[PDB]
């Protein structure tokens, strides 16, 4: 949460309240969020209903291989055909 | 009797609270800092750190999930026609408006204008904010696509599939619910247009020009501040001990006859958490109680035409259009009021051939020479006939009856 | 504190609002009041729960004196029985008491030497006698904190109640509700309110 | 089917509390009473009331 | 609050805890109601809003 994801701290051997779990980048990509920085999911350019949330309208799931996230969907786009006497 | 002889089609506006600040709290920042002599003496004062992060966590879905129930009611997403003509209906002012990045109404870039160092103040003690799971944007597009659907559909789109329907015939039909006739309207489409756009502009200037309307959604915005100051104050005091500074106490006084002080100073924390937790919790569940309201106004008013009394504004409803406002919504209905009333001379029933006439529907008024029937809501005189008056008795037991005639429809062609 | 608003007050609102049900119906809550006779007034009532005028037209001595007659009932039950406005009175009783709990918490030790704290003071010195009075001030501030948490839930409590008063106001008073049992059991016909001690 | 022949009018009461009685409450004699020596401590304590 | 008007401090140089914010009593138009004193307002015979 508030990290710019450029600030992350990545350690040198041992300066973080963290007991040595980081993950570094490159591995599962790095996303940058209003609510934070996210690692460990892929951002996708498709839309689902949300499953996970995590804010901002961004939400994440797991699809049938890893972590991904996207933006939510509000529903299936629909139009009326109005008319003068219709 | 006293009968309306005008009308006047009014706009009010009424502001529900929705939703409020999200917070969450850090311990150790808040309650020791960077010292970890005190987290660990502290971690051996139980598990009240997990019950205030529950609560809040509890709070903040909750906030969310009152969102959702309020705003997210249609599963499709509408579409205004490019055309943008309802027979002299304007709605432009709550339409959204393209040209702006904002994608926005003018009432709802007005609503956002009259709403409004300390962040990272408070951010340093431990005291955060989380972003809504809503952006603005898709609030906006759920509340266009409400709009959309009142108005190209009217209610059909609220229990099923939408259904199209010319704006005319669906105002003729909610007149209609009201006890209206359909004349009524289609001989007054002008001034009703007029009457409707004149006050849709006055609702306009007055929100422009008073900023006192919206108080209310500031006040909850103030509460949380003053809170949230309330907490910072509750640093500076030393509850009765030596200091408010760790390593002072910690420097000053031998450590064994030390501790009193800091398990003071942790337990007046501590209580003032709790306290703080439970004013929160107190509010959420009032904010709750006040997202229940203006979702059953959103069911009831928007999505249909209530005849409960003054629910959905002062007179008799007509319709509603939804607008959103930081952490609120407002709703503005459309309502009609008689005007201009005069006085007549009504009997309960006319005597005709030794038998009483009661109307189907209307009342019988008299302007001093002769009768007529005419419906209760607005005057239309007519002819005393056999159509719209049923007979029911003589003429020995009902009070206050009067001697007219009746006129019969098929009788004078009947000999020729 | 007092209230605001007087009893006198109070009753002109309930005596207006009578009037305006009495001789104009339902028309005074939704714009000008409109003149209209009772007995119109009673017969647009029952043609909205379904029934034709005819029905009142040739029975209205019949219901007038069966009104007249449960109104006399409703009265005499009111006199007699004190067990009805418990409901009120029980809301009293319970802020008397919390006030007698705030009172009596000052007569305890909270595990000082005594309740008054000038003996204190004058028994030894401050050394000891500042502990003594951190301790009952502790005692009292959360005794405080208590009361002033349970006096906020039972107001909250209170306004949902004058909320829930309020909408049945609006939807009985002022009109003819179709709702089941919002108004009171059987097909409502009209209302009439009365004010009583808070 | 079954269809009435007749009915009754009647009256109903609903008791509903509306408001509930303001008060008010001073700190500084009911946490120390009148002794002047009490009223120094609170000060450390901060805004509590 | 709650104090008859009659008992308001007239005092020689100091009767009151208060930091001594005495203004002139009678020429105040000192008014009683049943919330207690007023000073510093005159009461009109007229109603308004
Ligand atoms: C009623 O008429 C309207 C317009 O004439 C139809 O809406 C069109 O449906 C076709 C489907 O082949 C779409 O390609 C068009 O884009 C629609 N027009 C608009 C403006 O959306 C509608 O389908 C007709 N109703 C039925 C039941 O067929
Ligand atoms: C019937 O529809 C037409 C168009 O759909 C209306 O004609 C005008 O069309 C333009 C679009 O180029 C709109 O900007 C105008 O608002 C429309 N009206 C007028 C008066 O110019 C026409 O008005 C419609 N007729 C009825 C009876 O609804
Ligand atoms: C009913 O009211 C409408 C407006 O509320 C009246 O229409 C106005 O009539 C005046 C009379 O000269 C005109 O100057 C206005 O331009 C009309 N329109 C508006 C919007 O004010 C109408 O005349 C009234 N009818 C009756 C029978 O009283
Ligand atoms: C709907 O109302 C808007 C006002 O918000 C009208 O827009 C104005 O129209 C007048 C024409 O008399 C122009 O002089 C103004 O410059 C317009 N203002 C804006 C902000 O656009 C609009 O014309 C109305 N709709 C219709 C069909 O008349
Ligand atoms: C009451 O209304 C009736 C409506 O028929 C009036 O009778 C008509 O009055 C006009 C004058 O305004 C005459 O030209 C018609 O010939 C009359 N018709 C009939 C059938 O009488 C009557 O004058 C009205 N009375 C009052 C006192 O206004
Ligand atoms: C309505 O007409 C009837 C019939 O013409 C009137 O009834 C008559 O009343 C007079 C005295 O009021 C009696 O002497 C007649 O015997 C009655 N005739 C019948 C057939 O009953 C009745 O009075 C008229 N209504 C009013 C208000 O005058
Ligand atoms: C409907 O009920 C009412 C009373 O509930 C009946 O009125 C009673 O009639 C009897 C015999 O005529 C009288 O002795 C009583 O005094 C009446 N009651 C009152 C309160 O006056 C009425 O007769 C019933 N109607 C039918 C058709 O059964
Ligand atoms: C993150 O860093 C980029 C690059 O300097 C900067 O443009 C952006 O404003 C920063 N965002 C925040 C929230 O600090
Ligand atoms: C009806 O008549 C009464 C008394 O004659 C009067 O007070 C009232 O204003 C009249 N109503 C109208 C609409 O003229
Ligand atoms: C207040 O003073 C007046 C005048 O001296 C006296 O009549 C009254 O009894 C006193 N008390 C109250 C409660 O008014």
């Amino acid at each position: 949460q508030g990290v710019n994801c450029t600030e992350v701290p990545v350690a040198i051997h041992a300066d973080q309240l963290t007991p040595t779990w980081r993950v570094y980048s490159t591995g599962s990509n790095v996303f940058q969020t209003r609510a934070g920085c996210l690692i460990g999911a892929e951002y996708v350019n498709n839309s689902y209903e949300c499953d996970i949330p995590i804010g901002a309208g961004i939400c994440a799931s797991y699809q049938t291989q890893s972590i991904i996230a996207y933006t939510m969907s509000l529903g299936a786009e629909n139009s009326v055909a109005y008319s003068n006497n219709s | 009797i006293a009968i309306p002889t005008n009308f006047t089609i009014s706009v009010t506006t009424e502001i529900l609270p929705v939703s409020m600040t999200k917070t969450s709290v850090d311990c150790t920042m808040y309650i020791c800092g960077d010292s970890t002599e005190c987290s660990n003496l502290l971690l051996q004062y139980g598990s009240f750190c997990t019950q205030l992060k529950r609560a809040l966590t509890g709070i903040a879905v909750e906030q969310d999930k009152n969102t959702q129930e309020v705003f997210a009611q249609v599963k499709q997403i509408y579409k205004t026609p490019p055309i943008k003509y309802f027979g002299g209906f304007n709605f432009s002012q709550i339409l959204p408006d393209p040209s702006k990045p904002s994608k926005r109404s003018p009432i709802e870039d007005l609503l956002f204008n009259k709403v409004t160092d300390l962040i990272c103040a408070q951010k340093f003690k431990g005291l955060t904010v989380l972003p809504p799971l809503l952006t603005d944007e898709m609030i906006a597009q759920y509340t266009s696509a409400l709009l959309a659907g009142t108005i190209t559909s009217g209610w059909t789109f609220g229990a099923g599939p939408a259904l199209q329907i010319p704006f005319p015939m669906q105002m003729a039909y909610r007149f209609n619910g009201i006890g209206v006739t359909q004349n009524v309207l289609y001989e007054n489409q002008k001034l009703i247009a007029n009457q409707f756009n004149s006050a849709i502009g006055k609702i306009q200037d007055s929100l422009s020009s008073t900023p006192s309307a919206l108080g209310k959604l500031q006040d909850v915005v103030n509460h949380n501040a003053q809170a949230l100051n309330t907490l910072v104050k509750q640093l500076s005091s030393k509850f009765g001990a030596i200091s408010s500074v760790l390593n002072d106490i910690f420097s000053r006084l031998d450590p064994p006859e030390a501790e009193v002080q800091i398990d003071r100073l942790i337990t007046g924390r501590l209580q003032s958490l709790q306290t703080y937790v439970t004013q929160q919790l107190i509010r959420a569940a009032e904010i709750r109680a006040s997202a229940n309201l203006a979702a059953t106004k959103m069911s009831e008013c928007v999505l249909g035409q209530s005849k409960r009394v003054d629910f959905c504004g002062k007179g008799y409803h007509l319709m509603s259009f939804p607008q959103s406002a930081p952490h609120g919504v407002v709703f503005l209905h459309v309502t009609y009021v008689p005007a201009q009333e005069k006085n007549f001379t009504t009997a309960p029933a006319i005597c005709h051939d030794g038998k009483a006439h009661f109307p189907r529907e209307g009342v019988f008024v008299s302007n001093g020479t002769h009768w007529f029937v005419t419906q209760r809501n607005f005057y239309e005189p007519q002819i005393i006939t056999t159509d719209n008056t049923f007979v029911s008795g003589n003429c020995d037991v009902v009070i206050g009856i009067v001697n007219n005639t009746v006129y019969d429809p098929l009788q004078p062609e009947l000999d020729s």
